[PDB]
């Protein structure tokens, strides 16, 4: 029942600072060294630094010295990684890692869910949700969905019926518009029969803009 | 003390035997599996020591600066990227793709919502669902006239269950430009389609 | 070298330096440089060195047991930067506190001992440039060189001892 829960994704301007949290539960927080690993977007994993939860001593990577600081809060068992002089080329997914055995590090058995930090001069924008409604399709199976358009930055998470409808869900990667804004679509195939008996809802989340939206996909008239 | 992992890409069929190498530069090596959309999972935690619950087909080997991971009976769920780690260095690469029988796409077309029309834009969507291989071409025609510059497409990651890709192309116009034509057609080209599919509609 | 200290260390607290404990600088900068900092581990890292002395101290060892002949450096794992590297010195660098705030040591002999340790590390790691930099941070017990003398803990800013380069 071990759990490492990180903060939510957010946006910062170049040169600003970002402090990512990592709440740990299910073990003695003061026993295992805590590392912070950053996954560049599609460019492999690179380790950043580690912190000792007792002495608070830190060992950072030579590539991040003078730009990062790791801290802790043992009263609530929360690690913190703060990154300053934020370059626009440092947009990545930041994870916190532990390890299986208290003696040895670098064998990360547990990982946080991730934290996508974005760094850009452009401003944050909330998505616009529209329903790709069911129409003449097939097979006897209909296909519905929702279009999430004109948003920035990634990520935008789209679920269905609050996580109850997943088999057959296809959510596409983001497409970059010439205007620098993103847009994606999330679709699902269902039986034509249950169109009038069941209700299907897109649940869109865009934490950068603190935006939660729920849109009901209904047939046309 | 850098490390490399090969091969980068790697497509195989279910049940086939897979073996990937990791060249460093009973050692403390680890192998992580990152499935699409999730954080890494520690498959191997000491060159050849599998983690609890890791099925038996995953095996690690190696002693010197070279190491190896292998999957005996590959399965559709094993689709993922694989990383080899020694101390503070990760290898990268080694994306395990899946081979599959050809599957023709299912073409669907969605006109824009009156909500979006009130916004000012008008976006038509064309959905090619559950096809294989990735290669597929989408063309947009307005009143039977080829378009260009006003469309953007995206392909999904290879699904974990049926190992089939899915594509969506959105054609975005203005409400005015949209209301100045009647027919809107999506033409699809794929290996499993001798003749290009042409699913279209008209605002009638 | 003047080493400021928060609680004015009395003259009685002026121990000899009989070793140290450092930590590696993680990462991979291809530049031929190996950065070492004062240890960042917990008390377990210092206890694993087995240099039990009459003085419980962080950063550098005091009134311990010196080396037989030359410097001996034993690390539980060299390639691993998380595990600290212990050090025993041949000759001690006496550290005498003036009684007031500052605590002063030799101005130059420390550079000599630093070069000796740097060569003993060159032979272990790559024969390349070696740099000594100060702590990366931590709690006041381990961030500032602390020593338990006569029932009182004295913290001193050891930033003056780790700003050295050696080609
Ligand atoms: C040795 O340590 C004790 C207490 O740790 C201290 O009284 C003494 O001053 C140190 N050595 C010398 C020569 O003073
Ligand atoms: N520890």
């Amino acid at each position: 029942q071990v759990q490492l829960v990180q903060s939510g994704a957010e946006v910062k301007k170049p040169g600003a600072s970002v402090k990512v949290s990592c709440k740990a539960s299910g073990y003695t927080f003061t026993g295992y060294y805590m590392n912070w690993v950053r996954q560049a977007p599609g460019q492999g994993l690179e380790w950043m630094g580690w912190i000792n939860p007792n002495s608070g001593g830190t060992n950072y990577a030579q590539k991040f010295q003078g730009r990062v600081t790791m801290t802790r809060d043992t009263s609530i068992s929360t690690a913190y990684m703060e990154l300053s002089r934020l370059r626009s080329d440092d947009t990545a997914v930041y994870y916190c890692a532990r390890g299986k055995n208290s003696d040895y590090n670098w064998d990360f058995q547990h990982w946080g869910q991730g934290t996508l930090v974005t760094v850009s001069s452009a401003s944050t924008k909330g998505p616009s949700v529209f329903p790709l409604a069911p129409s003449s399709k097939s097979g006897g199976t209909a296909a519905l969905g929702c279009l999430v358009k004109d948003y920035f930055p990634e990520p935008v998470t789209v679920s269905w019926n609050s996580g109850a409808l997943t088999s057959g869900v296809h959510t596409f990667p983001a497409v970059l518009q010439s205007s620098g804004l993103y847009s994606l679509s999330s679709v699902v195939t269902v039986p034509s029969s249950s169109l009038g008996t069941q209700t299907y809802i897109c649940n869109v989340n865009h934490k950068p803009s603190n935006t939660k939206v729920d849109k009901r996909v209904e047939p046309k008239s | 003390i850098v490390m490399s992992q090969s091969p980068s890409s790697l497509a195989v069929s279910v049940g086939e035997k897979v073996t990937m190498s990791c060249k460093s530069s009973k050692n403390y090596l680890a192998w992580y599996q990152q499935k699409p959309g999730q954080s890494p999972k520690l498959l191997i935690y000491w060159a050849s020591t599998r983690e609890s619950g890791v099925p038996d087909r995953f095996t690690g080997s190696g002693s010197g600066t070279d190491f190896t991971l292998t999957i005996s009976s590959v399965k559709a769920e094993d689709l993922a990227v694989y990383y080899c780690q020694q101390y503070e260095m990760f290898g990268g690469g080694t994306k395990l793709e899946i081979k599959r029988t050809v599957a023709a796409p299912s073409v669907f077309i969605f006109p824009p919502s009156d909500e979006q029309l009130k916004s000012g834009t008008a976006s038509v969507v064309c959905l090619l669902n559950n096809f294989y291989p990735r290669e597929a071409k989408v063309q947009w025609k307005v009143d039977n006239a080829l378009q260009s510059g006003n469309s953007q497409e995206s392909v999904t990651e290879q699904d974990s269950k049926d190992s089939t890709y899915s594509l969506s192309s959105t054609l975005t116009l203005s409400k005015a430009d949209y209301e100045k034509h009647k027919v809107y057609a999506c033409e699809v080209t794929h290996q499993g389609l001798s003749s290009p599919v042409t699913k279209s509609f008209n605002r009638g | 070298i003047t080493l400021p200290c928060r609680p004015a260390p009395p003259p009685h607290c002026s121990s000899n330096i009989t070793g140290l404990i450092l930590t590696r600088q993680g990462g991979y900068s291809n530049d031929n440089t190996v950065i070492f900092r004062p240890s960042g581990g917990d008390w377990r890292d210092i206890a694993r060195c087995q240099i039990a002395g009459t003085v419980v101290s962080t950063q550098l060892f005091l009134n311990g047991s010196l080396a037989e002949e030359e410097v001996v450096i034993r690390s539980e794992d060299w390639r691993d930067n998380a595990k600290s590297i212990c050090v025993q010195l041949n000759t001690s660098v006496e550290i005498n506190c003036t009684g007031a705030g500052h605590c002063n040591i030799s101005r130059a002999k420390w550079n000599n001992t630093l070069k000796q340790i740097a060569s003993k590390l060159r032979e272990q790691y790559g024969n390349k440039t070696i740099i000594f930099k100060p702590s990366s941070g931590g709690d006041p017990e381990f961030v500032n060189h602390s020593f338990n003398c006569g029932g009182e803990f004295f913290y001193c800013d050891s930033t003056q001892l780790f700003n050295s380069t050696w080609f």
